[PDB]
């Protein structure tokens, strides 16, 4: 008989980087506000 | 008379036809124009409504 003493099965674990992993960033488009005194269209009509 | 009666050179004005158009050839001679136009207005304002 033998002894797997030496040469033993190995298990295996990734070191994950996740603790040092950036996050995910979602974007979003600062709106020019209407609530602020924005433009509007100059619908334009004729005094006759 | 007909219209290829007129010499050429006089059918660059107002050709008249009697008796028909003799109101038109006192108004001719009297030169005064037949239709009075509207003394020309300012022109109009405009109003912004916007949207």
């Amino acid at each position: 008989v033998r002894e797997p003493g030496s040469q033993a099965c190995l298990a295996i674990d990734p070191l994950v980087g996740e603790e040092g992993g950036a996050a995910v960033a979602k974007l979003e488009p600062h709106l020019q506000p209407r609530g602020q005194p924005a433009p509007q269209p100059l619908h334009t009509l004729v005094l006759a | 008379a007909k219209k290829e009666h007129v010499p050429t050179w006089l059918q660059n004005t107002h050709v008249y036809s009697w008796p028909k158009n003799k109101k038109n050839i006192l108004l001719r001679l009297l030169r005064e124009e037949e239709f009075v136009a509207p003394p020309r207005g300012p022109l109009p304002t405009l109003q912004v409504v916007p949207l």
